[PDB]
């Protein structure tokens, strides 16, 4: 397991990003990937031992990767356009080619502009009278101004029965800095929706050493 | 480049889906076979380099380095396969290399629904498979209640109005 | 016709103590080397990069320090999940390269203890008829590794006749040179006739005793031995009668004298 | 476990007095784990040159000491082996033919 921490990360235009890697043990080439809007999948740099090796075109003049001994592997954003704003993946390989790479689970970037523009989501988790007197089904849907875009709503876990949309929807899309709104539905029986005895959005917004 | 075949596939719970991929330079006829789930680090799959077949359990894979030409069969299609499905193509006589994705096809195994009859409340539900400013709704959703052991598609008077409705539809 | 060959000896004492060295050799002459002791592979000759670009072989430099790390480590972890079947100290000698043709065969043979137990072969390594019958679980476990099959597939199959093929243009100035040998005759009381030849190269000599047209089929041919400054060394005896060393003469042929043939006579 | 073979010959015809080089060839052992000397008189000649070690076809280890020498009517040169498949250190003297 190569892991990565952290995860979600909202940086202002300017300022120097660091993006922390993990590998794992025993292995001796890393990589970094770069996936925007979560569409194509990007190389930028391969490293071995000491040093870095082929760096593609991708890899911006403004970075910089370092691995000294007993600290981590990272790519240091520096700095740091609105164009950097995207997923970025570390990878381990052990043999330099033709074998297995490990992928990290990606650290979310997002550079912005003015980000007094970051504001949480409310959640709003009713049963459709007509749904089970109809087919004794009841779906309970949760469904509204996020930026941008780190929710995660889940339900309180019951990873059974319940479906989430592939992507948040940008509220107001003709905008460059759009909020956006993201739907979930919890499918219930007659006996789970008449029963007298949480919708919950892991959000991430600004850090806690910021003004 | 890497020429990957389709776009999108749609294959049917227990049905088959058969992608393809191409290389262009005689020295890259060693292939990859990555796949990524929504938001998440790619896996791989399975390698082949070597002119024959390759079964890896639910998976088959046949290349011909001749014509630098390979295939993905995923057989027995679980819910569980949907995914975006990339290929890449190593180079000949490297030992230090980037795994270089093509343009990744985006499979959609769906289940057969049996005994449907669709309403909308806006929401849509429970209907056929194969039907496809101040309003907004988003794409189907296949919502699979194991406890009872039933799978839904999920989505005000003609507000869904918009695509083709069936004509066995409650309001 | 020439045969690449890299060849590794790694020995185990103990737990803590190893050491792996290695030589390359094209034909009969020496190429690489590879102390315990050095970081790199050093080149022997002006020429040992072949046509490899810096950029190819710093690449293929490291997957071979990648691999001398983990043959030891394994190797010895090999050892400590065996026993009482194996025990210190431990032998391993492994032999790899390909043979050159107008068209190639590669090849990768390991040997335990002076005895040669493991090949790969095609995709797989297998144990070789005789081998310990306790090899086959870890040679099993082995295969089910596919990256360390497919690097030795694509050494056998892509780099070294590529790389080979390389060293044939590379060296043409050394691999073709020649070597006149110089001759000299002595005796020993068995009474034994020996005709030494020495300095030549390539390998290739044709040395006997002669009485004029007739050469003698009593011409024992020693081995060849090699000189420091890579040429050889080689010596012709002949078990004489009393009298009948009188009119006996040494003749030498060789690539190196072109009809010039050496005759010394006794 | 291999005993090995030694072999010590001149790179050129030996002419007293003339400057040769001395050869002492080790072949057909194992382990690898061996220590050669050239001795002249009986003590050990300084600048003893080896080769690097290699293994034959058939896995015998192999290897070349060589050093400096002008050869005379009086002068005692030798090669001795010490390996681990001999109770004795071996000992061999160079012909003055070879
Ligand atoms: C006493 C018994 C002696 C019998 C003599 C037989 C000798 C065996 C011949 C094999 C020599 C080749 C050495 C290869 C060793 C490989 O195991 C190693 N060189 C590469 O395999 C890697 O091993 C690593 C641990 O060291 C990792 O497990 C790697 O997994 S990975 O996911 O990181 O990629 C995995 O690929
Ligand atoms: C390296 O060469 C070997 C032998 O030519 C290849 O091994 C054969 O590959 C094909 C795969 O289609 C099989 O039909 C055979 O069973 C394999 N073994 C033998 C002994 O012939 C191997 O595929 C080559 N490796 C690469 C990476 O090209
Ligand atoms: C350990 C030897 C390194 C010598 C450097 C020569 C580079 C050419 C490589 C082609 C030889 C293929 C055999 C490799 C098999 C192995 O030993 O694992
Ligand atoms: C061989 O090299 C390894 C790695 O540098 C080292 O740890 C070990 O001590 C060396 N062994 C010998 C016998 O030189």
């Amino acid at each position: 397991k190569v892991l990565q921490i952290p995860s979600h990360q909202i940086i202002d235009m300017g300022q120097m990003v660091t993006l922390n890697c993990d590998p794992v043990s025993n292995h001796l080439y890393f990589y970094w990937y770069k996936q925007i809007l979560g569409q194509q999948m990007e190389f930028l740099v391969n490293f071995y031992n000491g040093k870095v090796m082929e760096k593609s075109k991708l890899f911006k003049d403004q970075f910089s990767v370092e691995r000294p001994d007993g600290s981590y592997f990272t790519l240091k954003i520096q700095p740091t356009a609105l164009e950097d704003s995207a997923v970025y993946f570390c990878a381990s390989s052990f043999w330099g080619a033709y074998a297995e790479q490990f992928f990290g689970p990606g650290t979310r970037l997002t550079v912005l502009e003015d980000l007094r523009n970051v504001t949480p989501p409310k959640v709003s988790l009713e049963p459709s009278k007509a749904e089970i007197s109809h087919t004794q089904k009841a779906t309970l849907v949760c469904l509204t101004g996020f930026y941008p875009d780190h929710v995660e709503l889940s339900w309180w876990e019951v990873h059974s029965g319940v479906c989430t949309d592939p992507q948040p929807l940008k509220e107001q899309p003709a905008l460059n800095d759009s909020r956006y709104s993201l739907s979930s539905r919890l499918r219930v029986s007659a006996t789970f929706w008449q029963n007298p005895r949480r919708c919950q959005v892991q959000f991430y917004g600004l850090s806690e050493n910021d003004e | 480049k890497v020429q990957q075949s389709p776009e999108s596939l749609s294959v049917p719970e227990g049905g088959m889906a058969s992608l393809n991929c191409t290389s262009s330079d005689r020295n890259f006829q060693y292939f990859w076979w990555y796949r990524q789930h929504s938001g998440e680090g790619p896996k791989a799959l399975m390698s082949i380099f070597s002119d024959g077949d390759k079964k890896e359990g639910r998976f088959t894979a046949h290349l011909n380095k001749a014509s630098l030409h390979v295939s993905l069969h995923i057989r027995d299609s679980q819910p569980s396969d949907s995914a975006l499905y990339f290929c890449a193509a190593s180079e000949q006589n490297n030992y230090a290399q980037g795994l270089t994705f093509g343009l990744g096809t985006r499979v959609s195994v769906f289940p057969y629904i049996q005994n449907p009859d669709p309403a909308v409340y806006c929401l849509f539900t429970d209907f056929d498979s194969q039907t496809n400013s101040d309003v907004y709704i988003t794409d189907k959703c296949v919502l699979d209640m194991r406890s009872m052991d039933f799978k839904s598609n999920s989505a005000c008077a003609n507000a869904f109005n918009n695509s083709i409705i069936p004509e066995d539809t409650f309001f | 016709n020439y045969t690449f060959r890299c060849l590794q000896m790694s020995s185990f004492a103990n737990r803590s103590w190893s050491r792996t060295d290695s030589v390359v050799w094209l034909g009969d002459l020496q190429t690489h080397r590879w102390s315990n002791d050095s970081a790199t592979i050093s080149f022997t000759k002006p020429w040992s990069q072949g046509k490899l670009s810096n950029q190819q072989w710093e690449k293929l430099q490291h997957m071979f320090q990648v691999y001398r790390v983990s043959f030891t480590r394994d190797i010895q972890e090999l050892v400590k999940m065996m026993s009482p079947k194996e025990d210190y100290p431990i032998e391993i000698q492994l032999s790899a390269g390909c043979e050159m043709y107008p068209a190639s065969e590669s090849f990768l043979h390991v040997a335990f203890q002076g005895k040669y137990v493991v090949r790969f072969w095609g995709t797989s390594w297998q144990t070789v008829p005789g081998a310990p019958s306790w090899l086959d679980l870890p040679i099993k476990v082995l295969n089910a590794d596919q990256g360390t099959s497919a690097t030795v597939q694509m050494l056998l199959n892509d780099t070294c006749p590529l790389f080979v093929r390389g060293l044939l243009e590379a060296g043409k100035s050394d691999l073709e040179k020649q070597e006149k040998p110089v001759a000299w005759l002595s005796s020993v009381p068995s009474r034994q006739l020996v005709c030494h030849v020495s300095g030549f190269y390539p390998k290739p000599v044709w040395v006997m005793w002669m009485r004029g047209d007739q050469e003698q089929q009593g011409t024992h041919r020693g081995d060849f031995l090699p000189n420091a400054d890579e040429t050889w060394y080689l010596q012709a005896t002949l078990d004489v009668e009393a009298g009948e060393e009188a009119g006996l003469a040494c003749r030498v042929k060789h690539s190196s004298l072109g009809g010039q043939d050496i005759i010394l006579y006794w | 476990q291999k005993t090995p073979q030694i072999q010590v010959y001149s790179r050129h015809p030996p002419e007293n007095g003339k400057p040769n080089i001395l050869n002492c060839y080790v072949t057909q052992f194992h382990p690898p784990h061996i220590e050669i000397q050239m001795l002249k008189n009986g003590k050990k000649i300084p600048k003893v040159e080896m080769s690097d070690m290699s293994f034959s076809k058939d896995w015998s280890f192999y290897i070349l000491a060589h050093t400096e020498f002008t050869p005379t009517e009086t002068d005692t040169y030798a090669c001795r082996v010490k390996h681990a498949s001999m109770a004795e250190p071996k000992t061999v003297y160079w012909d003055r033919d070879m």
